[PDB]
């Protein structure tokens, strides 16, 4: 009972990062060397899951409380909030937004992360939210630290939060990373620079949002997300 | 020309994608409801199948940190978008390759036929999106079935692949795992046998 | 019956083309030499027809199908779409939009057009539709060709589609011409140049709209229309 | 100052306006429903009349490609805006001059009196908009009736025309066409006897 | 027989499109991965065919008449003319210029073209001619339409005419594409963008040429072609 | 430095090159005179031979839309540039691969030896230019003959190719087609066995 | 678009044009050879005619400083461009209006029929260019003859004048001056009876 009633604006694959971006070393062997094959949109591509009736835990969006082992996590208390809209400026309500990040010191709670910065016993780094009826989402967390990684000999990721957004169809689904206003690591990072257009990079930088802060409590950052434009089919 | 707001650009999922999107596969505690790899409960209509596969890089080496999202019609050829863990069937799932388990698995039913926008039937297929470290924007592919040869030969999507040899990369191989019907679908990101990836 | 409940922003007749524009030779004898007489808005001017109950044919908006004599017209398949709003930015819903044009070669299906470019047996060149509840209209057609006309010794109209829009009153009714992005004929045309302000000319140029195109099928152009701003009456009598 | 979005500028309707707005007049086939020159069904209330006229340029030569839109109150002084070919009366219509028929005609009823915004009665009138090749922005005028001399002398719109001699240009002449009541309203765009044109 | 008496200026292969231009998807598998091997000019490279004695038909240069099945093609009547010169500005006389194109709707008269825009029964889309003693050529045709193609999911070629020019040797032979002034599709096309230098792209855009138009008949576009500069040999051996 | 007028840039010939340059190959009607693949009349001097070959892309798949131009000395080592369908021999011709005929053919004579600019003899060769969809600027190559091994070993152009193994890509293989002497010259645009391409 | 070198712009001839171009009419000494108003010597073939006329401004007042240039076919409908005062006929002449002689005169023969570029005959005509003080760029007109009514009715140039009434302005009136066949052709630059002027 999903139906094919919409078309999605075609992706600009020179706005998005290309597959082969050699300064990001792992892309060299994990990039297709043949051209993508274009296919017309059908019901297979223009539909996708709606998560309205996924049962969320009370603290699923609140990383200061969702890994509570006897206290608060250490680090910069922040709210991360924004609106999900499409390219026509239409809000995208009831859509699933997932995020994960390192702790205040750049350490992830994953067995493969052996960075010597310690884990925080009251931090897990995972959140999820559904956008509300006007397309807005919000998380509460701590600002993640940068961290070193085995790319070049002295490469460091800017502070960042990973994001996944479902949107109305599998055609709109997006994984990205949020960076923080002013971070001097941003222009140096080969993963940021997988995006060739500097104006596109700017779209991933969250802005300090004093208006959304809780005085004497937590700061706030704003990160708006734009998914592919959705229109009705016409003249098919 | 008319220029709309630009789409937020993609970035790699990175090596720890599993802590956010595949909690069990990451060896971390799960929440009460997770979106995972069992699309069909045992009572769901249709032919119950196991899907499995491995993911290879351009040097022929296993990708042990893949994250995969799948979207498929039910046995009756209808997409079920109302995701609910109480449903006998959900059209959407997730799976992963990890260091412990290099082979992903899905538990589903064989999808029914669905028509394209011009009304021409497509051969039974599963839509797949592949994410990982080193993949800057996810790769879209389709899994078709080697026991649907007649339907596959007439699929209008398959037929957009100019070379027959490349069409073979999207055809999953039927086998049996523990007496149950299974299909193996390996994905080669780059080089010899490179899997067809789509744009739409 | 209709009521007088609104007022329309006065027209800027230096933004519109003036009546006398001699380079457009037919205007010389069809332009009033006396000043227009200004009159206050009454119910006669602030009301006008609504066409919600006019019966439209299935293909009235589709010029690829509405003159069907055994095949498709020859020429560049395009959607022409846009929104009708007033000067305050308010959409103008359920309003009549009519359009006519030449074929791909610049030939009109009218007895008076003797240009040697052939008629297309599957093209008539006439469309209409009503804007939707949000002010949007759309037509499907072929892109018309330029054509020569007896003004100066080598004058050519840019490719264009004629439009007529009713709007909420007879005070808002407008006829104009749509031109196409980048056409090098536009700066040379004495009819375009009847509009003295180059910014006003820009408002008549439809932009290529790849977002509305149907892949492997037809391109699309976007042409938004602004009618006189409508406000409630206030402090009268 | 406050500047709104500018209005889309006018352009001439051009010589082929009939193919879009006067299909029968153009000798092209018509659609099932067309907006044309019969405002009144035979049983519409009021005095049934024929209006007709010719349009002249500044050299005294006939304009053989004009297109006219009209808007008038019904016989009870009501504007009928819900346009419908099934209505006994439509307040709106269209007519044209052409190479074959240089004289436009309109079949209607004599309109009833309506008040201006200050509540002063206007004399019976028909609002007219004139379009043609050579006319860059359409010309507004009003047709009043010569057998309403008392009302015309008191009309607050006619009295805005400073010279009595120019007021005379808006008064249609009662006559008979095929023995039926008619009023003739010639328009002179330019020069001697130039018709008053309005801005509002 | 032909003689080795001249040398041609070496090509700038960063002005021409490079072989591998992945946005143009078919180039990915049809581009050499090894470097070209440079070789000195000999008689094999500095000579080539002259077509002065090829027999041309009356209408070979006139696409309005050379596929005549009872009428004129539908579409925008245009002359396409220009001059062929070398890089030193010298005209290249008596040289073969060949051209092919789609019809007004973007449809080619080729079995492999299944675009749904109809064929024109009076249009074939193929022309040739020889430049005159001063380097000038001219064709009469209709302006071709854009058309969609299976590259990206919504890619459209700008209107274009394919050209092939022989010039004085096999070293000068060139195939290219002519595009039309102001077409908003040009900046978006991955084939146009195979040329990295925007100044080089400009050299492929034909300009509207009102001076060569026939009033009440056809417009005209001008497309000048520059082939490799030719010089005498000097100080060799 | 001295900068001349820039050369008009190349663009791909595209998929419909045959309608302009290979009309018979396109299955369209021909004009009275066409430049095609028969260089030699039956009484032309020299050894009459058939050349043929197939063109492969970087995936080893046939290029079914290529267009080729050739230029060769006659049997006496003379380049015949005055093109004419009445000539016993033309040094220039054209051929093509198509969906129906994936293998191009050329009917000619074995060319005689010509000297390079320094007066050193070149081995018998045919100059070839290759055009197609996906080829942005045409590719130059030379076809030499496997039964001219002594001359090939001494050719100053072949000796500019640094590796002997790459020289082998330019040597056509003597064979028989319908019992007649022929030489097969396959072109691989990319990858294994990639044909040497020239710049001059 | 392509822009050529711009043409040198025109300026008025001014009040003393006659000292440079109509020396006799200016009352100044002439050179040995002058280009003047006698196109035909008495022996020239065809019908010998006197042409005369007056030139009026927009207030109906005589223009007493006009300079006129004429260009006409010979009686056989051929233009004679080799200007020579020894010729029996020259296709080109000059005349003028002055303060002493407000009426210009020409002595010529009636021109024969010549076809337009599409091969359709034009009615017999004289091409006229009019220069004077107050005229910034010269005015082109044609003089036709009132005794060629049938030819005039079918002239493709006359027929480009949209109004019949304006066509009458180009028709010269036959009369007799001193027993000789003459035609009067008055030119009205502006206002009532304004002469048709051409652009080409
Ligand atoms: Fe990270
Ligand atoms: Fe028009
Ligand atoms: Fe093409």
């Amino acid at each position: 009972p999903a139906q094919d009633n919409s078309r999605f604006v075609i992706r600009d694959r020179n706005w998005h990062p290309k597959a082969l971006t050699p300064d990001y070393k792992t892309s060299i062997a994990r990039s297709p060397r043949q051209a993508l094959v274009s296919i017309p949109q059908s019901i297979s591509e223009t539909t996708g899951p709606n998560f309205s009736h996924l049962g969320f835990g009370a603290h699923d969006h609140d990383l200061l409380l969702n890994f509570n082992n006897g206290g608060l996590p250490i680090g910069e208390r922040i709210i991360v909030a924004g609106r999900v809209v499409d390219q026509y400026g239409k809000p995208v309500p009831n859509t699933l937004v997932e995020m994960w990040q390192a702790n205040a010191g750049g350490r992830y709670r994953h067995k493969n992360d052996r960075y010597l910065a310690p884990l925080d016993p009251n931090f897990g780094g995972v959140g999820r939210c559904l956008t509300d009826s006007d397309g807005y989402y919000s998380f509460r967390t701590i600002k993640p630290g940068p961290y070193p990684w085995r790319n070049g000999p002295n490469d460091w990721r800017p502070a960042h939060i990973h994001f996944g957004i479902s949107g109305p169809s599998i055609a709109t689904k997006l994984i990205t990373q949020l960076y923080f206003e002013g971070d001097p690591l941003i222009p140096m990072c080969p993963i940021v620079k997988s995006i060739a257009n500097p104006e596109a990079v700017q779209q991933l930088i969250a802005k300090l949002d004093m208006n959304n802060a809780n005085p004497m409590d937590c700061l706030a950052y704003r990160f708006d997300i734009v998914l592919r434009g959705q229109r009705k089919t016409h003249f098919e | 020309p008319i220029e709309l707001l630009p789409e937020t650009p993609s970035q790699t999922a990175g090596p720890y994608v599993h802590i956010g999107l595949a909690l069990e596969a990451a060896g971390n505690p799960t929440r009460d409801q997770e979106i995972w790899n069992r699309l069909a409960k045992p009572d769901a209509p249709g032919e119950h199948i196991l899907l499995l596969g491995q993911v290879y890089d351009g040097n022929g080496h296993l990708v042990r940190d893949s994250f995969l999202e799948v979207w498929q019609a039910d046995a009756n050829g209808e997409y079920q978008d109302a995701y609910n863990l109480e449903n006998a069937f959900n059209s959407f799932g997730r799976t992963a390759t990890t260091f412990d388990a290099g082979e992903w698995t899905l538990h589903t039913v064989k999808p029914g036929v669905v028509n394209n926008a011009a009304g021409v039937p497509m051969a039974p297929h599963i839509n797949i999106s592949l994410f990982a470290r080193g993949i800057n924007i996810h790769l879209h592919t389709r899994l078709y079935f080697d026991d649907e040869a007649q339907a596959n030969a007439k699929c209008p999507v398959l037929n957009l692949i100019e070379q027959p040899q490349r069409r073979e990369t999207l055809i999953a191989k039927r086998c049996e795992v523990d007496g149950k019907t299974a299909y193996r679908f390996d994905i080669r990101i780059q080089g010899e046998g490179e899997t067809v990836f789509f744009d739409f």
